[PDB]
RNA sequence: GUAGAGAAAAUGCCUCGAGCCAAUGUUCGAGUACCAGGCGCUACGGCGCUGAAGUAACCGAUGCCAUACUCCCAGGAAAAGCUCGAACGACCUUCAACAAAAGGGUACCUGUACCCGAAACCGACACAGGUAGGUAGGUAGAGAAUACCUAGGGGCGCGAG
RNA sequence: GUAACGCAAACAUUGGUGAGAAUCCAAUGCCCCGAAAACCUAAGGGUUCCUCCGCAAGGUUCGUCCACGGAGGGUGAGUCAGGGCCUAAGAUCAGGCCGAAAGGCGUAGUCGAUGGACAACAGGUGAAUAUUCCUGUACUACCCCUUGUUGGUCCCGAGG
RNA sequence: GAGUUGAAAAUAAGCAGAGAUCCGGAGAUUCCCGAAUAGGUCAACCUUUCGAACUUCUGCUGAAUCCAUGGGCAGGCAAGAGACAACCUGGCGAACUGAAACAUCUUAGUAGCCAGAGGAAAAGAAAGCAAAAGCGAUUCCCGUAGUAGCGGCGAGCGAAAUGGGAGCAGCCUAAACCGUGAAAACGGGGUUGUGGGAGAGGCUGCUAGGCGAAUCAGUGGAGUGCGGAACCCUAGAUGGUGAAAGUCCAGUAGCCGAAAGCAUCACUCUGACCCGAGUAGCAUGGGGCACGUGGAAUCCCGUGUGAAUCAGCAAGGACCACCUUGCAAGGCUAAAUACUCCUGGGUGACCGAUAGCGAAGUAGUACCGUGAGGGA
């Protein structure tokens, strides 16, 4: 699933246009990523699947801070 | 005679009624069959009083219980329990 | 854990009365009845064993096409079927 | 039987009335029947009594031996039942679990009718059609072809000129 | 009131039944099939099976007859077949992965015979069932008791 | 309150004034299949050890690592699951067609599928309208108006504010501060716009019922119609009855009635510090607002960047200045509004068996189809 756990970030819908207007749709993916992330107390690996935006608040406000808001935790 | 059934066995308490039960839908059920009981001698208010003997006596084990609590799930158990432990047997008039 | 089906009490439905049964009773010493379609030989033979208080032999059962069993009772050569079936009004 | 982490498989020791593997065959099963034919029924069907001989020779299968033998290469299912067995890990354990012996005693569910090289399935039909497998008699013949027949089954549901 | 009446194996007679018979039953001839047009099974049908009655409709004619209509009956299993054992192709798939949803992949297992594993034969009987009922003679699986051994049982490592 | 034991209606035996049959409210039972749920399955069966399977609740335990998580064993009335005509919310999302061809565009965010929930749902209490005059959350009708506009400026698409109505209702929460380490995790303090904060000084109705006026004859199957003579009416609504009745019947106007159950009323500021952040804005790619990127605002989104805090921030159709208006990045909320598988009551210049639902007869039946499905 296109699905970013914590930003809660969806594709997007896009009728991406030729020259001439002869549009489609496709979807406008998430840049997620499998990556290990460093919890604070545990002090371990925590082998997720984020956003990169996602990294960016992780650094911003510590791991728990964040995975508040998407109740699931200790994997 | 049917104001008078809860007077009856609204007395006979439970273990009095597997017994009462078990010897009214005996016989006077079963045994009034066979040849349908000597071919003019049915007298066919008999199923009538019967099926309705002990629907009135199954009633008195069900509703006293719901007084104490059970609820349908345990009585449908215990219904298993009793029902797997009987044993058929000659009934009255035989 | 006794029955397959837990069925009743009841079980047994009636007697076959014809021509074919009443010849199987003075020629195999057997009864014939019709049973619940949910009925097991095992249960019937101790239905009618602690019934009348007479020996089965064997049971041998079919399902005539409506779906209604019928038993064929067999007794030993003890008990005596005529005289059993006599007092049952088949004779 | 033994060594070596090794109870099985595997590296070396010995020993085998030197023999094994089978289908048929001898007996009981079976002094019983079954039985060709005779002696009486009484009207549209079988049924009571009696009851002789019951062996040999040759031919002989696509059947069995045989999951046998030879040859070939394209190299020919699994899993339980079964038999060993030592572990470790659990349970069930001294009104008990595994082995053997005659005699006892005991015995779940469903299918079973009838058609099934078809007037009953499949072809709209009581349709010149299709439909998996089994049993395979005699005479002639190489033969499961053919021709004529047995057992068994039929004369094709418009007829008359 | 024409074409047709579904193979060119084939019928004939005597008697019977009955309101009525080329067509229903019986006998006698004759002829046809016989690696079938014979007798058993699997699938499928789904009561067509047997008995007594009826003949409006159905049956390419008739019809007293029927796979037709009405009424009543008939299918008996420890050993036959399946399931209560086993697995293949395939199926579904816990946790696991992947996907707007629906879902897709996939292991552990679990289903799934067309295969493995397992114990019965003759004679007899009867309108319709018979390795099923009867008679004889068998075999498989359990509970007794006589000897016993101290553990069994599952998992598990092998043979097969 | 008088005869009953369903429909077709026959028999046999019963139950009925000590009050059945019936009618209403509340309970009890409810084989097997089906969410199906002890396990399996070819729905309605088979196997069992007789069991709500599976998940979050809640009691213990104890993996690979301390804690922890997975997992195992328990108790559990045990919340969830499935079904449901339309209406509705969210996800995906056509094409024929129109443009007299066709690709922008239109069909349309329509049909369809998927998920979700209620009696409505969604919306909703201003980072809003509007113009120097003012208005005060939504939602629905009339209107503005086929106007302003957009548009291969083609086909077409098409607003809003002012104005009139229907209906009205407003709430709660986080931090700055406090306490029991500290963003271990809990209670109090406050939440507002032409700036605000804390801090320091039984009532009625419904579900059964009940009482309820007044006509007689002649008329040749039968009279309610015809001529005759009456009467009632707070009853001349209806359905029946051998032929059409205010007075024959059931009724109606009018009044009466509930054990039980459901609905309804019952003074200062350090201008310290606070103002919802990976947010707004920005670059770039899009969607959608009547508006096709256009001078393109407003609203939402993938990618990358990335503020400020009321000496503030956003809007007022690029954009800057000045005015005015509001306070975004947390939530909740009745009504007016949409609909009919359906219940009760009423109505019809509606149908009357080729009509009206497909279906006036035991019709989604017979029949056809492997099947979805069609269908008398």
């Amino acid at each position: 699933r296109r699905i970013c756990p914590f930003t809660g970030k969806k594709s997007n819908k896009a009728n991406r246009v030729s020259h001439s207007n002869h549009k489609t749709k496709r979807l406008q993916f998430v840049n997620l990523q499998y990556k290990r992330v460093w919890w604070e107390a545990g002090k371990r690996f925590v082998k997720l699947r984020l956003s990169t935006k996602a990294l960016k608040t992780i650094e911003k406000n510590g791991l728990d801070a964040v995975a508040k808001k998407a109740g699931i935790d200790l994997r | 005679v049917k104001k008078e059934d809860e007077l009856k066995e609204l007395r006979t308490k439970t273990n009095e009624q597997l017994n009462e039960e078990i010897l009214q839908l005996k016989g006077e059920l079963f045994m009034l069959r066979l040849q349908r009981s000597a071919r003019e001698n049915f007298k066919p208010s008999d199923f009538g009083r019967m099926r309705k003997r002990v629907a009135r006596m199954l009633t008195v084990k069900r509703e006293r219980e719901i007084e104490q609590g059970v609820g349908k799930r345990l009585s449908r158990k215990l219904d298993k329990a009793w029902k797997r432990s009987i044993v058929v047997r000659p009934p009255p008039s035989l | 854990y006794p029955r397959r089906i837990l069925d009743v009490y009841q079980i047994l439905q009636s007697p076959i009365i014809t021509e074919a049964a009443i010849k199987n009773i003075a020629d195999e010493n057997s009864l014939l009845f019709t049973v619940d379609v949910r009925a097991d030989k095992k249960m019937i033979r101790e239905a009618i064993s602690n019934f009348f208080g007479v020996k089965v032999r064997k049971v041998n059962t079919l399902i005539r096409p409506d779906g209604t069993k019928k038993a064929y009772i067999m007794l030993n050569k003890e008990y005596n079927a005529s005289e059993l079936a006599k007092k049952i009004g088949i004779f």
